[PDB]
């Protein structure tokens, strides 16, 4: 009675989150497709990414619960139609403005995608589907990454073919989303729900900040004129280490009801470790080891987080709930992003940032791992 | 606001040497791709070279490939370029520009669409 909902959600996620043209995003537009200059990139195009999906945050956590997930998995597969079709058709600045508005709905549905399956499935399989969801995209990731890298360098593909094949994933998994089964008809109030969305919140921030500054440091730290290869390459390999990670809680036979927090904290500190290991060793090699460390430990995280939060829910309020920890993970995203990179702020350089991102993550530990009065 | 003045421009007889500086400042220039550019007269600005922020990159046009070579220090945040063989065809005014971007190379950006915040210029006239 499961299967066929897994099934479909399953190769829903997987075919929209296979994108080979992702990695490939501002070659494709300052190149000569497009020749949209570096700071209108940075500066006019990019930014609108941001509040689009803020702004649209809203609606969604708001009202993906009273109208039936299903309907918001099928809006998002349009407007993932739309922010390609505008990327493969679109020149300007104001058209790329609007892509990304297009994507920042795109990425600001994808709580219907995490929300739904609790809501047809019982609760004996929540373990289970829990993982394989999760692990079903970061596979699908990590193989668009790969046959990007391999298309482009192997054969000369140029991205918008790239662009292309991303498009054709993207229909292909919306005319999956039409055959899901349509489910039927103030809740922090418990610790467990309440304290795992209070590591969603903070720890998805600092996630996310890590990203787009990984790749700065190992040039940084290993100047070479191949690294654009070795940067791939890791970054698919740490995904993969994600998807095992995460595959791996829905499969493995655990009691989670005294094994919660004890995944919560011990994780917790490889998290801050590994960072902690990034910015001080000078080997580049350890630098790559600490990613995938980094990473993983994180997607496997994420997994018991949705999984231990839908557990405790007492209302079928999972969009609720998934919906308000990605909005204050942005929140807190964007003002830490400010304080800290931003020329209005501080200013850091990529040599001491990743002393933050790491002491930042130790603290997050520290809360955790202080619970504990006699 | 990023400045950016050139020095080293002048006469030169054919098959002689220069070595242009350009130092800017207004900026963290150990992050910043720089490079030069040239407009000869009668023609439209074109790329001439650039070093990545790492120093570790020097893209040259094809003309100039096997005689120039840029080179960049942060410590006195200046960048040269040194000319050697100049031909009759070198004859330009050189400028030298700092990419919109701190991390142009690493995030994969064109080199062809980059670099702005153009300097002053600096004459130079190679002579036969
Ligand atoms: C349509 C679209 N797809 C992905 C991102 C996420 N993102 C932020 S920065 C950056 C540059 C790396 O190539 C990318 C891909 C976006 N903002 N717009
Ligand atoms: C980018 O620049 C090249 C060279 O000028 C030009 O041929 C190409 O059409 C441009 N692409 C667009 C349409 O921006």
């Amino acid at each position: 009675s499961w299967i066929y909902p897994t099934v479909i959600l399953c190769l829903f996620g997987f075919f929209s989150m296979m994108r080979p043209s992702e990695p490939f995003l501002i070659p494709y537009l300052s190149g000569p497709d497009k020749n949209l200059t570096s700071a209108e990139i940075t500066n006019e195009i990019f930014p609108v990414w941001t509040y689009s999906y803020l702004v649209l945050l809203l609606p969604v956590f708001v009202l993906t619960d009273y109208v039936r997930y299903k309907p918001v998995i099928i809006l998002q597969g349009i407007s993932f139609i739309i922010t390609w079709l505008l990327l493969l058709f679109g020149q300007g600045v104001k058209t790329m403005q609007v892509v990304e508005f297009f994507y920042g709905m795109v990425t600001a549905a994808e709580v219907a995608y995490y929300a739904y399956i609790y809501s047809v499935v019982s609760p004996e399989h929540y373990q289970r589907v829990s993982g394989y969801c999760r692990s079903v995209t970061l596979a699908a990731y990590t193989a668009g990454s790969v046959l990007a890298q391999l298309l482009v360098s192997l054969a000369n593909m140029s991205y918008f073919y790239l662009n292309v094949i991303s498009l054709a994933s993207v229909s292909v998994a919306f005319l999956f989303s039409l055959f899901l089964p349509m489910p039927k008809k103030e809740c922090y109030s418990s610790k467990r729900l309440f304290y795992w969305s209070l590591w969603w919140a903070f720890a998805t921030a600092g996630f996310n900040q890590v990203l787009n500054y990984v790749q700065i440091l190992w040039d940084y730290k290993a100047p070479s004129q191949d690294s654009s290869i070795y940067n791939g390459a890791v970054e698919a390999i740490a995904t993969f280490g994600g998807a095992v990670a995460a595959f791996a809680v829905g499969y493995v036979k655990v009691n989670w009801d005294l094994l919660g927090e004890l995944a919560l904290v011990v994780f917790s500190v490889v998290n801050a470790g590994s960072l902690f290991l990034m910015h001080y060793t000078a080997n580049i090699w350890a630098c790559y080891a600490g990613y995938l460390i980094f990473k993983s430990s994180y997607m496997l995280l994420i997994t018991i987080a949705v999984f231990q939060i839908a557990v405790n829910l007492n209302v079928e309020r999972y969009a609720l709930v998934f919906g308000i920890n990605t909005f204050i993970a942005l929140v807190i995203q964007t003002i830490m992003t400010v304080i800290v990179v931003d020329q209005r702020g501080l200013n850091l350089p990529v040599s001491i940032q990743f002393l933050v991102y790491g002491s930042y993550f130790a603290v997050i530990a520290g809360i955790f791992l202080m619970r504990s009065m006699y | 606001q990023v400045q950016l003045v050139e020095s080293g421009g002048g006469l030169v007889q054919a098959g002689d040497s220069l070595r242009l500086s350009c130092a800017a400042s207004g900026l963290t220039f150990s992050r910043y791709d720089m490079a030069w550019f040239r407009q000869a007269p009668g023609k439209e600005r074109e790329f001439v070279a650039a070093i990545t922020w790492t120093g570790s990159i020097t893209d040259y046009a094809d003309s100039v490939k096997g005689r120039f070579t840029i080179s960049r220090d942060n410590a006195k945040n200046t960048i040269y370029l040194q000319m050697n063989s100049l031909k009759p065809e070198d004859t330009a005014v050189y400028y030298c520009a700092a990419a919109q971007v701190p991390y142009g190379s690493t995030l994969k950006f064109n080199l062809r669409t980059l670099f702005g915040s153009w300097g002053q210029g600096t004459q130079v006239t190679v002579s036969s």
